[PDB]
């Protein structure tokens, strides 16, 4: 939620620090830092598909026996 | 070259002067379109964060 | 509170492209002048190997040579 408003007011930075400032160097350190915030989002972003993989684990092991006791149970009848 | 053909300098002078007038009045047009362009996305997104809003034209 | 790497922005109006350059760099007097000098040249002689001159400049014993040469008058 923080890292999306100065991403953000960066660009609009960015957008205007090209006026105040077309030589300057720190330019391509604003694009640069942009790449950085680039690298920084896919990576905080990339955690929780980690705990999200465990989740499915669980469903797999939770299935098998909400359909074992259906096969028992219908054998029974028969 | 331009010696060469034989004509005097001032044309010349006013030729450079009217294309480098041309490229100032382009160069102000695309800087006035995108200042626009910068106050309109301003004013339309005002009301996803306030605060945010507040603090830019704060700091300006 | 702050947003992440908040910097400060340069100083408010520096030199731009936004300004009026001319005007800025005392050019504009001659430009209201000006908004054939060969003609100017003709107005002081007749007219304006011209096709040799240029080739010479492409690239880029006066008493004692007149009584070397003499030229029949008739």
């Amino acid at each position: 939620r923080k890292l999306n408003m100065s991403i953000l007011i960066n660009f609009l930075d960015l957008l205007d620090i090209l006026i105040r400032s077309p030589g300057s160097i720190k330019r391509e350190e604003k694009l640069e830092d942009l790449k950085l915030l680039f690298v920084h989002v896919h990576h905080l972003i990339n955690e929780y598909r980690p705990h999200q993989a465990r989740e499915t684990l669980r469903v797999m092991m939770e299935v098998q026996k909400r359909q074992r006791l259906e096969t028992a149970e219908r054998f029974q009848k028969h | 070259e331009y010696i060469d053909q034989g004509r005097n300098p001032q044309l010349y002078t006013k030729e450079c002067l009217e294309r480098a007038l041309a490229k100032n009045e382009q160069v102000k047009g695309k800087i006035d379109t995108m200042k626009k362009f910068k106050s309109l996305l301003i004013q339309e997104l005002s009301k996803v964060f306030p605060e945010d809003m507040a603090k830019y034209r704060s700091i300006r | 509170g702050p947003f992440y790497l908040m910097r400060e922005l340069p100083g408010s109006t520096e030199l731009t492209g936004s300004t009026n350059l001319i005007t800025h760099y005392n050019l504009e007097q001659a430009y209201n002048k000006f908004c054939d000098l060969p003609g100017m040249i003709d107005l002081p002689g007749s007219h304006d190997r011209s096709l040799i001159e240029k080739p010479p400049i492409l690239s880029s014993g006066t008493m004692l040579a007149g009584f070397r040469l003499h030229t029949g008058p008739l």
